[PDB]
């Protein structure tokens, strides 16, 4: 259902996803409308998003309850378009062809919105569901009665189309009486039997629409004992415990520590030109995805010409950013230009390194 | 009177990497009144807890969250390795209320689609927190189950207060037949421990499968503060990491490099793994009258040993549950603590 | 396993065992040692079939004498159940032993479920299919075909291929269950029916329904080769007596009488035309009558016998001429008088019942037609028709009805009783007089088999009490033992929901009608269960009309909407085919996700043979307790006979029958011991019957679970379902109630040899 080339060629799906995210359509166009990337590879990066979207789309709801319910669990809202109006009616249509056909036939005239569904209440919701209305409101007229007549034999032929030769464990038919020719008695009043056949038929239709599948030692001990003694030798003058002894030594220790405190403090855990900031951000995103495609390809490998095109484009982008920095220094001056250079230093270094690495690999392959 | 596991008989293999796709259940059933707020609120709370826990103990895996509302499976968190995203997603959900019927089939198919990108060495999984007593499928299900087991996708589900035949078949099917994974609960505490035991990697007796070396590299923290600049979210962040190879900043994570796409870790994640691979022998409870050992703790120093002949009190037992290999005592609290939190056995470390 | 019974190797096909099974084996062997009957109630919660077949096969294949086994399950459904299980046992026995089999064992049902001829089997009514196969392959149409090659005569040709190859030999070696038999004999284009029917002379063990054993009209071909001494097993024997009675009763309706009039007219036409063409053969048959009963071709008939012999198998038959009936025209006139007398006696105003002797004398009064000539009417008509070689039987169906009636009422006495009900009061004051004729003593039909066979068994998962059967059937036993369900766990929750939420006693006893209190109470019960139980639930209304009305006016309320919202409904309807279809969809839904409810009738076909395993049944119900006297007084007459002949009072017998059917319904919901399931009841009267139930049911039914209200019922079953859901598998308490492989039985009871 989902394939790499399939999502690649799902152009309408791809454009729908373009409509999905402003950021997405923006980055895509600036990778395209800026004479940049063919969309093919651009999606070739983004494939999982496409797959996810596609699956989120073509997701048929079950038949089952809502399908049924559309005849039972739906007996109140006599107003306008009720809950899940289009959803419920399509569930009806898949559930019952007759109503779909009647509604279609009654489009050019007789609106099936209010009056159609009003007469439908009587006609169908007596036909299906509850007992035979027979008397009472016999509004089942015209299309209703016609479709009634139809649906009768229609359900008949369906039921006909349902009969399997059930496996002989369950075969009640062959089980009953079709062993003997016997003479019993029987004693255990029309209508409603049709009701039972109705529920059976509904359920089985539902299920079928689902089966469809659609030093050490010596000196060690010596020194140890020495210390042990020293301890035992009263001593342990906590007064004599250094305090700091050499005021100089003390000072030096403090120096070290304040130095380290300063350095680690330098860790203060706001650009000027908001419009140029956003523009530079766009440039960074652009160069990032461009390099992304190379560092994919330059690793992986026979599509060498594609790598060549990517490399030429990347060199173009590098020169473009160089000119960008030149223009920034010209216009914004230095401090703002300095801030821009700082903001773009990492990406700039990465792309420059990628360019150098490609140059080295190209020289190695050539020489 | 003891309740202990007799022995661990797969202390040789587990799935260390994981990609578990928890799927909740947000459907009309979950609104009954058996668990204190409801099924649903308690479920989501424990789900948050489990998310924290699982992303702790398996800090190299990913995860995605899936609901089942109105017979549809609507992804609520892409498969991702950052716990906070999933946590927030669950936060958002918990204020929203269930509807429709649980469409187990749709959720299953959405997962199977979702886990395709996961590479061979990574291992797949799903964890259905199934709450209802029915499904509503728009297709054959055994078709899906067959596709699943074809794609080597183990599944574990935690039913609520009943047993559903199809789910039992599902667990029995994907997990190489060996049925133990359809555990259903009978109490809230049982539920907490259910999630807890879902946290760990999952062995049964692994078939001999492909075992593959995976390229990855470790980063080095950065120094500057004002030079705040990020290459995984394109912000200003006061300092982060460097891919050793891609050589671009990446906000703090065990994430995958967003430039050259290789896994990043420090080691402490690998340390957690080590802890899971080769655990200890379960500490033995010493005989009541046959111990004649030291009257203290060993790791701690507790005074809870015995009472020396007290009709029924001494006849009860002798709190001396003592590990095997180091053969040193340990009070009950110390043994519980060792076997739960820190797995270096105190004495067995020292020799 | 392969353990011993102090002489017998037993190739039990499972590693595990059950204790009750071992006791069953011990006691059934003890029975077979010494000729007796020894009814044995083994709860269906175990596998009775496996134990039975394993032990009996081992016995037959170990000792050299009792070479044949007869197994009579109630319905062909259980026939193929026994067959498939036996096939698996056989495969296991070979697998453990190599090849020491030389074994054949065959099912045996009828043409309608066996005839493979496409067009023939396309027919629905079993009688018609029988007739069609008879004509298509008779002793006569074959002659017409062979002497006169023409388009008139065709043939299944399956009979022909049989004639070629099968009647020199047999089917290869298997114990062919109907699936296997049909597949194979379809491949090799044979007629399975005649195959097995001729094969009976060779099968080591035979399985056939009760009717083939007791219905004298088809239990004719019993060829004492079949047993003469064999060991005979009645599985599911609690419904024996009713099978006997239904095999010996008979109905009459004026409409069929007019049909017989038409048939007699057609007979007059046929005899006229043939005697115009050929009568010398008719006189030859007169001579063949005058020599004797014409057994040479009234009995030596490979294909002929037309009207079965509804009397017991030839025991109560003389052999001389039927005197004046020798003339065919005489016979037609006799039937004319008979049918007219029947019509005029049918126009009788109101209910009247007579002994057969009394009716016989009365007929003699109106028309002096004697008993002795009357008895011969059946074979007389049949062989006359053969001499007529008619082209159809439908015209003569009523004729054979009357022949059967004449033979019965002219043969037996002082056990039977006539009755002439002029109408059906349920639609009273309409023209529909019925000349109902039935037996009373169940023992009459059985008596021949207990006379013939020596070692017989009676077995069911339900029989209780184990003394009513020796009373009614008048037979001697040895071991009347009941077995207790030794369980390391509860495993099922019998209840008696006497009071609904209104705390009101409920039943079906009041009427067959509505009383919205009762209806709403039951509906509430059903719907809350539908909420609570997982997939699979059953109910068993006491009678069909009851279900019709109840469900109709449930649909009147909104009650059915809720259970629709949860589970599926699958009703039980009189046509068997649609019933089977519904039942299989029920199974398919249970094993699928959606839960499904099947509601049927206790007396009905569903309870008879259908099984309800783990998934397919969790919570049976018994809406009301099944009773019959809703309808007329045939039960009253039989019960009169019961009281006078046996020291049994009415309500005793009625309660006994009701609990018989209740237990039969209930036992279906378990198969093994791993299975489980609630078994509720519902009626006030149930509470006092707690002792009538079979033992193993009674044990689980503690005192505190009596007359519970629906609400506490739901509470308890909720707790049950949860508890059973737990994997309570200590596997050391299962060494108590499973007697593990080859050892725990060996150790435990080889020591218990005390
Ligand atoms: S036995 Fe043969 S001839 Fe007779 S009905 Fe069956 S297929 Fe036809
Ligand atoms: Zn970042
Ligand atoms: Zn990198
Ligand atoms: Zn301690
Ligand atoms: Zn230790």
């Amino acid at each position: 259902s989902l394939s790499k080339e399939k999502l690649l060629t799902n152009l309408k799906l791809q454009q729908s996803l373009l409509k999905g995210n402003k950021v997405l359509m923006k980055v895509f166009q600036e990778t395209v409308i800026n004479a940049g990337l063919p969309p093919s590879e651009f999606w070739s990066t983004r494939i999982p998003l496409l797959r996810a979207f596609a699956l989120s789309t073509s997701q048929k709801v079950g038949p089952y309850n809502v399908l049924s319910t559309i005849k039972p669990v739906a007996s109140s809202e006599n107003k306008v378009n009720v809950n899940l109006s289009r959803e419920k009616i399509l569930n009806i249509f898949e559930n019952y062809p007759i109503v779909k056909k009647a509604y279609t036939d009654n489009v050019p005239k007789n609106f099936k919105e209010p009056e159609f569904w009003a007469r439908f209440f009587s006609s169908k919701l007596f036909r299906k569901l509850r007992g035979e209305k027979i008397m009472q409101n016999d509004r089942g007229d015209v299309i209703i009665d016609r479709y009634l007549t139809l649906d009768q034999e229609f359900d008949r032929k369906d039921d006909d189309m349902l009969l399997h030769p059930v496996k002989k464990i369950i075969d009640l038919d062959g089980n009953i009486q079709d062993d003997p020719v016997v003479r019993g008695n029987r004693p255990d009043s029309d209508g409603t039997v049709d009701i039972l056949k109705g529920m059976n038929r509904l359920s089985e239709k539902m299920i079928m629409a689902l089966k469809n599948e659609y030093s050490n030692q010596q000196m060690l001990q010596q020194l140890s004992l020495v210390m042990d003694n020293l301890i035992n030798k009263l001593d342990l003058n906590q007064v004599v415990p250094n305090n700091e002894v050499s005021n100089k030594i003390n000072k030096r220790v403090i120096t070290a520590i304040k130095i380290n405190a300063k350095q680690a403090k330098h860790n203060n855990v706001e650009v000027k030109s908001t419009l140029p900031i956003d523009l530079l951000e766009s440039c960074r995103m652009l160069h990032t995805t461009c390099c992304e495609f190379l560092k994919h390809f330059y690793i992986h490998q026979k599509q060498a010409s594609t790598v060549k095109k990517l490399y030429n484009h990347l060199k173009d982008c590098i020169e473009k950013l160089n000119e960008l920095f030149q223009d920034v220094l010209n216009g914004d001056g230095e401090s703002m230009s300095n801030t821009c250079t700082a903001y773009l230093k990492p990406v700039l270094n990465s792309i420059t390194l990628a360019t150098h690495k490609y140059d080295e690999y190209f020289n190695e392959y050539n020489n | 009177k003891k309740r202990t596991a007799k022995k661990n008989i797969t202390p040789y293999q587990r799935g260390i990497i994981r990609s578990l796709i928890l799927t909740l259940d947000c459907s009309e059933a979950m609104l009954e009144k058996d668990l204190r707020p409801n099924r649903h609120a308690m479920i989501i709370q424990y789900a948050i807890d489990f998310v924290h826990e699982f992303f702790d103990q398996n800090p190299i895996s990913q995860m995605g969250i899936i609901i089942m509302r109105n017979g549809l499976a609507q992804l609520v968190s892409q498969v991702s390795g950052n716990p906070q995203d999933h946590i927030d997603a669950l936060k958002s959900i918990r204020k929203q209320e269930p509807k429709g019927n649980p469409s187990l089939q749709n959720a299953l198919e959405m997962a199977r689609g979702l886990l395709l990108p996961v590479p061979a060495h990574c291992t797949r999984e799903v964890l259905i927190v199934f709450g209802s007593l029915s499904t509503t499928d728009p297709g054959d299900i055994h078709q899906t189950i067959d596709s699943l087991v074809s794609e080597k996708i183990r599944v574990k589900v935690l039913g609520l207060s009943a047993q559903v035949a199809i789910c039992k078949e599902l667990c029995k099917a994907t997990n190489y037949g060996d049925e133990s994974f359809y555990k259903i609960l009978l109490d809230e505490t049982h539920l907490k421990e259910l999630f807890n035991e879902a946290v760990t990697p999952l062995p049964v007796n692994k078939i001999n499968k492909g075992f593959t070396l995976v390229k990855m590299g470790f980063p080095t923290r950065i120094f500057e503060d004002t030079p705040t600049f990020c290459s995984c979210h394109s912000k200003l962040v006061y300092g982060g990491y460097f891919c050793p190879n891609c050589h671009s900043k990446v906000c703090s994570l065990p994430t995958v490099c967003p430039c050259c796409d290789l896994m990043l870790i420090l080691s402490t994640h690998l340390a957690r793994s080590y802890h899971h691979l080769m655990p200890l022998k379960t500490f033995a409870e010493v005989p009541t009258t046959e111990k004649f050992r030291s009257e203290d703790c060993f790791s701690c120093q507790s005074r809870f040993p015995i009472l020396k002949n007290h009709k029924n009190g001494k006849l009860l037992t002798s709190s001396r549950y003592r590990c095997e290999d180091c053969k040193q005592e340990f009070c009950v609290d110390c043994d519980v603590f060792i076997h739960e939190i820190l797995h270096n056995c105190p004495g067995c470390e020292s020799k | 396993m392969k353990f011993y019974i102090d002489d017998l190797p037993v190739l039990f096909p499972y590693p595990k065992i059950y204790p009750e099974q071992y006791n069953y084996m011990c006691d059934i062997k003890k029975t077979l040692d010494v000729g007796g009957n020894s009814i044995l109630e083994m709860p269906s919660g175990t596998g009775k079939t496996v134990s039975l077949l394993s032990l009996t096969i081992a016995y037959q294949m170990h000792y050299p004498e009792h070479r044949k086994i007869i197994y009579c399950s109630r319905t062909m459904s259980e026939i193929e159940k026994a067959l498939v299980e036996l096939e698996n046992l056989m495969d296991y026995r070979t697998k453990e032993l190599g090849y020491q089999e030389d074994f054949r064992g065959l099912g045996l049902t009828s043409r309608k479920n066996l005839c493979l001829h496409p067009e023939v089997s396309k027919e629905r009514k079993g009688t018609v299919v029988d007739e069609k196969c008879r004509r298509m392959t008779n002793g006569q149409a074959k002659r017409k075909l062979e002497e006169d090659p023409e388009a008139n005569v065709e043939l299944c040709e399956y009979h022909e291929n049989l004639y070629n190859i099968e009647v020199e030999d047999y089917l290869p070696k298997g114990v062919f269950s109907f699936e296997k038999l049909l597949k194979y004999c379809e491949e090799k284009t044979l007629c399975p029916y005649f195959i097995v029917r001729r094969m009976i002379s060779l099968c080591n063990i035979i399985i056939y329904s009760y009717h083939y054993l007791l219905d004298p009209k088809i239990a004719e071909r019993v060829s004492n080769e079949v047993s003469k001494d064999s060991i005979v097993i009645f599985d599911e024997a609690h419904n024996i007596d009713n099978v006997c009675i239904e095999s010996l009763s008979l109905d009459l309706t004026t409409d069929a009488l007019r049909r017989a009039t038409r048939g007699a007219n057609a007979l007059d036409e046929r005899i006229s035309e043939v005697r115009k063409v050929d009568s010398q053969k008719l006189q030859d048959e007169y001579e063949k009558l005058v020599q004797g009963l014409h057994s040479a071709d009234i009995l030596t008939d490979q294909e002929e016998p037309f009207v079965e012999t509804p009397v017991l198998p030839q025991d109560l038959l003389t052999e001389a001429i039927p005197g004046n009936i020798r003339r065919a025209e005489h016979f037609v006139s006799f039937l004319k008088r008979l049918i007219e007398y029947l019509k005029t006696r049918m126009k009788v105003l109101h209910v009247i019942s007579e002994t057969p002797k009394s009716f016989l004398q009365h007929l003699k009064q109106l028309t002096f037609i004697e008993r002795k000539p009357l008895r011969f009417c059946s074979e007389r008509l049949s062989l006359l028709v053969r001499t007529l070689e008619v082209t159809e039987v439908e015209d003569f169906t009523a004729l054979k009805d009357i022949a059967t009636f004449a033979t019965l009422i002219s043969t037996y006495e002082e056990g039977f009783l006539l009755i002439i009900e002029p109408y059906e009061i349920e639609n009273a004051a309409v023209p529909n007089p019925i000349m109902r004729f039935t037996c009373l003593d169940a023992s009459i039909a059985i008596k021949p088999v207990f006379e013939r066979f020596s070692s017989v068994i009676i077995t069911s998962g339900t029989i209780s009490p184990l003394d009513m059967y020796p009373r009614m059937l008048n037979f001697k036993t040895v071991l009347q033992k009941s077995y207790a369900m030794t369980l390391a766990k509860k495993s099922f929750l019998p209840m008696i929901i006497t009071k609904g939420s209104d705390q009101v006693a409920i039943s079906s006893r009041f009427e067959i009608r509505n009383d919205p209190s009762i209806v709403r109470n039951y509906g509430s019960m059903l719907v809350e269960f539908a909420k609570i139980t997982p997939d699979g639930m059953v109910v068993f209304f006491p009678s069909y009309l009851y279900m019709e009305s109840i469900v109709s006016m449930w649909q009147t309320m909104g009650i059915l909407d809720e259970v629709w919202k949860h589970k599926l409904i699958l009703v039980e309807t009189p046509d068997a085919q649609e019933t089977s279809l519904a039942l299989e969809t029920y199974r398919k839904a249970c094993s699928n996700g959606r839960g499904a409810i099947l509601l049927s009738v206790a007396r009905g076909k569903v309870s008879e043979g259908i099984d309800f395993d783990h998934q397919y049944g969790r919570t049976v119900l018994m809406i009301g307790i099944p009773f019959q006297y809703t309808e007329s007084r045939i039960l009253k007459a039989r019960l009169e006979f019961m009281r006078e002949n046996y020291r049994i009072r009415e309500n005793d017998f009625l309660s006994f029958d009701a609990m018989r059917h209740a237990a039969q319904c209930l036992g279906r919901v378990l198969r093994g011991k791993d299975d489980y399931g609630v078994m509720v009841l519902a009626d006030r009267r149930f509470s006092r019957k707690r002792s009538q139930l079979p033992k193993w049911i009674a044990q689980g039914l503690s005192d505190a679970d009596l007359n519970l209200s629906t609400d506490m019922a739901i509470s308890n079953t909720k707790q049950f379902l949860r508890t059973m859901a737990q994997p309570t598998d200590p596997k050391d308490q299962e060494g108590v109630s499973v007697w593990s492989y080859e050892d725990l039985i060996k150790h435990q009871n080889s020591r218990k040899d005390q």
